[PDB]
């Protein structure tokens, strides 16, 4: 979800938004900023949480060799769905 | 031992004029040495064995564009190497440069006794290995 | 200063000086040199261009990456100004046409647009403004060059309270159409000037002295409101220009004191060519008119910029006119013109 | 003001030249201080430095005298004359 | 864990009060002129100083020299140290004379009005190492802190 | 050498260069300081500065050495060593298909009489050394700045010379000519500290000096 | 170890000697290099440019180095005589584009953190 600034300046996922007083905004008129509308924060948020009944789940991320190293995910935290640092896919432990 | 019309040079060598560094960069440049302290997170020691020629850091203004650290200090990126401080100062004086000294960080004697870690009337007993 | 407007650097190409000098109409002479000076220590000089981008292409090399931001603009369009000076912390006016165009009445080039850019800049939120007037600016003078200059000079003065108005004398440079002009009577004819030159004393000034004046006026805070006049080091009676210029170029000296009556006819005939009015009726009495002393307003000399003599650098513009047999001749072979001055 | 404000000595712990002042501040130091519940003497003792004297008079008037190999009885003479003229 | 403090609330420009007494961004000339004007017509006790806690000795020398040339020799500090006696006189009165590297073999340490666990963490670390190895006996007067 | 990872060693010629190294050493012991060979069958005999003439004149003319193919005239700055500049020769024997290499030591000022006589190939190399490292050579026919820019300042491969340099260039309209301003980089060279603080090779380790 | 090999200057006088005709050639060199290279520089400020270059480095006393600038200055002259060097190279000594670096501590202070 891209957000706009008061001067109509759409913000990027990093949060950069040049204010009106910034002289560095003059390259922006007559032209445009390229904004990755697919904000990386919310195309992972809508992804569901898979249910695997094990204490440690591999996280290859699909594609076999095409993915991220198979860092093993610890699954015993009931209050925290264990997510992978590489791909961010949240993994869960069946509700006992 | 090298007798070919040798000149008895009694004055310290000053090759500063040949290298042709800018005049603002030979006087307004404090040049310092020390033997690097070991990176505390890394227990390895095979880096604190050499002296180096490093300089003073000038200003680093952010670029008007995307934001690279634009610098105008050519001498900043000049980390040299030196086996001993005597050779380090020899380079420093040979092209006479405003310099300071620093003493080699020398380890102390770690009196280690694994038998001490367990004791009867001594308090160095360790509760958990 | 603003969060990023704060200056930084050793005055290099990629050093931010914090001055955002949107110059108006920089595609010629003084515009070329000021941006060269503006871009030397690094500055976001937004140049609104109106001609073909090709003719503006040569302004690119004198700016760092993302510095010379050419912007489309039109004189009539009110919003055209407001977009190019919206974020510019300083505005340097340079608009004006020394010759005439049917669509651009001579009133406009010194009254309409100069007023049309001064009020928007003050409405935008700028700090400074520099509109370039003439050292001889005088409406009552028969010079439409002077007539339009003076009225526009006070309009921007009235519109902009901090309007640091500059009134340079007859500037000279590589493309000044003043030195290369005065070399051109040999090509055109027998030097049809008035009264053999013994009726007009002028004080030419080298452009870099002028351009260094504005940038020094930029850093000077007290320059606001004050109306500095940029004057050369020495004056020069008109005849001395003609013989000296014909000397530093090794041209056949053919002076002729053609009176003002017939010399006015050749002005319109030079405007007849519907591509460029080489010489105009305004330019007829423009050179006949002499330069007033104007001693009360401060000059560049007290501003830190000295004045370079004309005879110090002439062939730098005039070696092009020197023929092959004498292209190698410098100042020293040529006698200096009689310094009719203070 | 003609009066001295900070009378600064600079002596060494081991220097034989500093031995004279070392004897000075061993016996007559307390007498010098109790006579002056006011403007003090600044010792700032150091190592391997020739004994040295700075007189920080008022209104930026400073001057130095050397005391290398100078006995305790007459280093008091030396400070006496500089502090003699103070009013 | 103090680098982030460098970035928060950092003074960058000569900061002076406007006609409303509100601090505003001004060039160095105005700030220099403001201070210079009000120091020329003030001498002696009219000028003084309050030393902070994290200012190097180089500025300390400069501020001593600046005040003394005005004859404003009232170079005051923040941490009040009793002037009575030979406090400023003898260096011994305001020094850790035994040195942190020397406190190892001390049998008993009489800490006076101190909480070195937080007052000087490195000092407390050295006692603890000497406490564990050299059988150092510490003794603290005042609060029964940990 | 059943394992295919490491390269096999070759001992028959390995002993041959050492025998030839002693053979050269005995003939001219006035100038050979020390001679040695490495694992990769590369022998190096070390000469004194004023020895550029006869040692190469030896290898160029000897009936049993006849090393005539001049390979390269390199220099290696070592700031620690007093004679930091180390002029390195390299010769190839056509008949005996071997590569001799002689190197000397030289200060910034101390010259070397030009070895263009033994090998005129060195002449064109010799220009580069004074351009590239800056060591002047005595009685050289024409020892010129040939590879660096016109009117350059200093010697770029002295390890005290910045990688970026000292002067940058741009075309300036107000002079209509290229002006050499001092360098002002858009981005600073992000140096990388690439030195593992653990022992790399116990073999070549320097003992406590 | 004070006794070392000399290049050309066995003594100070020979170092003083070589500087002499080096200036003799270079003093005879300024008027024409301007003339051929079409430099807009009068002969006079060309001549004393060589002058203050000459004592911009005339302070060192070691005889081994002084003649090294002699040959360095010697061959900087050779490269100029035969139109190898161009307009930018001759002008390069005549520093133009950069503003004067600061003179008073006030000017050092106002520019930036640089000393
Ligand atoms: N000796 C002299 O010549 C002196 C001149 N002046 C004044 O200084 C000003 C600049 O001089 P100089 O740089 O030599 O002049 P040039 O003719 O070389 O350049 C004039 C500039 O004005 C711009 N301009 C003028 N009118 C318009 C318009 N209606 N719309 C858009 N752009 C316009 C031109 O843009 P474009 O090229 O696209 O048309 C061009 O960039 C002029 O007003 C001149 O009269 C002042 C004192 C002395
Ligand atoms: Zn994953």
């Amino acid at each position: 979800g891209v957000r706009t600034s008061p001067t109509g300046e759409k913000v990027t996922h990093t949060g950069q938004a040049y204010d009106d007083g910034d002289y560095r905004r003059v390259r922006f008129s007559d032209r445009q900023k390229e904004v990755n509308e697919n904000f990386a924060i919310d195309l992972i948020a809508e992804q569901p949480v898979s249910e695997v009944g094990s204490r440690v789940i591999s996280c290859d991320g699909g594609g076999g060799a095409l993915g991220h190293p198979r860092v093993y995910i610890n699954l015993d935290k009931e209050t925290k769905t264990g997510t992978c640092g590489y791909c961010g896919l949240q993994f869960r432990q069946p509700h006992h | 031992t090298q007798d070919t019309q040798l000149i008895a040079v009694d004055e310290k060598l000053d090759i500063t004029t040949l290298t042709g560094v800018p005049e603002e960069h030979i006087k307004t440049r404090k040049v310092r040495i020390f033997v690097p302290a070991r990176n505390n997170m890394q227990s390895g020691v095979n880096n604190t064995k050499k002296w180096k020629m490093e300089f003073d850091t000038r200003e680093r203004w952010e670029n008007p564009l995307m934001g690279w650290s634009s610098t105008a200090d050519p001498l900043s990126n000049l980390v040299l190497t030196f086996s001993t401080k005597e050779d380090a100062v020899a380079f420093a004086e040979k092209n006479g440069w405003s310099f300071d000294v620093e003493e080699r960080k020398v380890p102390k004697p770690k009196s280690k006794s694994y038998g001490a870690n367990f004791s009867w009337n001594k308090r160095t007993r360790v509760s958990t290995k | 200063l603003h969060h990023a407007l704060i200056p930084h650097g050793k005055g290099g190409r990629s050093s931010v000086s914090g001055i955002v000098a949107t110059v108006f109409g920089a595609t010629g002479f003084l515009g070329r040199y000021v941006v060269n000076h503006l871009g030397r220590m690094g500055s976001q000089v937004i140049v609104p261009y109106r001609c073909e981008p090709y003719d503006t292409m040569h302004l690119r090399p004198m700016g760092d990456l993302g510095q010379i931001i050419f912007m489309e603009w039109n004189g009539k369009d009110k919003d055209s100004i407001r977009k190019v000076v919206e974020h510019s912390n300083v505005v340097i006016n340079l608009v004006g046409r020394e010759w005439e165009t049917k669509n651009f009445d001579f009133e406009d080039v010194f009254v309409k647009i100069p007023h049309a850019i001064a009020q928007v800049s003050k409405e935008a939120g700028v700090e400074k403004l520099i509109h370039i007037s003439h050292l001889n600016a005088d409406i009552k003078s028969p010079s439409r060059y002077l007539r339009s200059k003076a009225v526009g000079e006070k309009e921007v003065r009235a519109a902009f309270p901090e309007a640091t108005i500059i009134k340079p004398s007859d500037i000279f440079g590589r493309e000044d159409r003043f030195l290369n002009y005065f070399a051109s009577m040999r090509w055109f004819g027998g030097v049809p000037l008035i009264s053999l030159g013994k009726e007009t004393v002028k004080q030419p000034v080298y452009i870099v002295d002028v351009s260094k004046g504005i940038i020094n006026a930029i850093k000077d805070p007290d320059a606001k409101g004050k109306t500095f006049a940029f004057v050369g080091p020495n004056r020069y009676l008109l005849f001395d220009l003609v013989q000296y210029i014909f000397a530093v170029a090794y041209r056949p000296f053919l002076p002729y004191p053609l009176p003002h009556f017939a010399y006015r006819w050749v002005g319109r005939l030079f405007e007849v060519s519907p591509f460029e009015p080489w010489t105009t009726r305004d330019k007829v009495e423009r050179v006949h008119m002499s330069d007033m002393t104007l001693p009360h307003l401060p000059g560049l000399e007290d501003l830190g910029i000295q004045a370079t003599p004309l005879e110090l650098k002439a062939i730098e513009v005039l070696r092009r006119h020197r023929t092959y047999r004498w292209l190698t001749s410098e100042m020293e072979d040529v006698k200096p013109a009689k310094t009719v001055n203070i | 003001k003609l009066g001295l404000r900070e009378i600064r000595i600079h002596l060494c712990q081991r220097s034989p030249g500093s031995q004279g002042v070392r004897d000075f501040i061993e016996k007559r130091y307390v007498e010098l201080k109790k006579a002056n519940p006011d403007l003090p003497i600044l010792i700032r003792e150091c190592s391997d430095v020739q004994p040295k004297l700075w007189a920080r008079y008022a209104f930026g008037q400073e001057k130095n005298v050397s005391l290398n190999n100078f006995s305790a009885d007459q280093v008091t003479r030396t400070l006496e004359n500089v502090l003699s003229g103070k009013a | 864990f103090a680098y982030d403090g460098l970035k928060r609330q950092r003074l960058t420009q000569p900061m002076i009060r406007n006609e409303k007494g509100l601090l505003t961004y001004t060039t160095w000339e105005d700030a220099l002129s403001r201070v210079a004007g009000m120091l020329q017509s003030f001498q002696g006790n009219d000028v003084a100083a309050i030393a902070g806690g994290l200012v190097d000795a180089e500025a300390l020398v400069a501020l001593k020299d600046l005040l003394n040339r005005v004859d404003s020799d009232s170079l005051c500090t923040e941490e009040v140290f009793p002037t009575a006696g030979a406090g400023t006189d003898l260096r011994s009165n305001y020094l850790l004379n035994t040195t942190i590297a020397g406190v190892e073999e001390a049998d008993v340490i009489l800490l006076v009005g101190t909480n070195p666990r937080f007052e000087a963490p490195l000092f407390n670390a050295r006692i603890r190492k000497s406490w564990l190895h050299n059988d150092l006996k510490v003794a603290l007067i005042g609060s029964p802190v940990d | 050498d059943t394992r295919p990872t490491i390269r096999p060693r070759n001992d028959v010629v390995h002993k041959q260069l050492s025998a030839f190294g002693q053979y050269v050493a005995e003939i001219l012991p006035k100038y050979v300081q020390q001679v040695q060979v490495s694992c990769f069958n590369e022998l190096e005999i070390f000469i004194h500065p004023d020895g550029v003439i006869p040692v190469l004149t030896f290898l160029r003319d000897h009936t049993n050495a006849q090393f005539k193919s001049l390979a390269d005239l390199t220099a290696v700055d070592v700031p620690t060593r007093q004679n930091r500049f180390e002029i390195v020769y390299n010769l190839l024997s056509l008949r005996f298909n071997s590569q001799i290499r002689v190197k000397t030591y030289t200060d910034e000022l101390t010259p070397i009489e030009s070895s263009v006589t033994v090998y005129k190939a060195a002449n064109w190399y010799e220009r580069e050394i004074w351009d590239m490292f800056g060591v002047f050579f005595a009685n050289h026919p024409d020892l010129r700045r040939i590879l660096t820019g016109y009117g350059f300042e200093g010697h770029p491969f002295r390890k005290d010379f910045p990688l970026s340099g000292y002067v940058e260039l741009r075309y300036d309209d107000e002079v209509k000519r290229v002006v050499a301003e001092p360098v002002e980089l858009a981005q600073e060279f992000r140096k990388f500290d690439l030195n593992s603080p653990w022992e790399a090779f116990p073999a070549y380790r320097q003992p406590p000096e | 170890g004070t006794s070392v090999k000399p290049i050309f200057s066995r003594d100070m006088n020979e170092a003083k000697r070589r500087v002499r005709e080096l200036y003799r050639a270079w003093y005879r060199e300024v008027p024409n290099t301007v003339h051929l290279f079409q430099l807009d520089i009068s002969v006079k400020q060309g001549r004393d440019k060589v002058r203050e270059m000459f004592m911009k480095n005339a302070h060192v006393t070691d005889p081994r180095v002084v003649d090294l600038l002699v040959i360095k200055g010697k061959m900087e002259l050779e490269e100029t005589i035969n139109v190898w060097k161009q307009r930018t190279h001759i002008m390069r000594f005549f520093h133009e584009t950069e503003a004067p670096r600061p003179t008073d501590f006030l000017s050092k202070f106002y520019v930036g953190h640089d000393p």
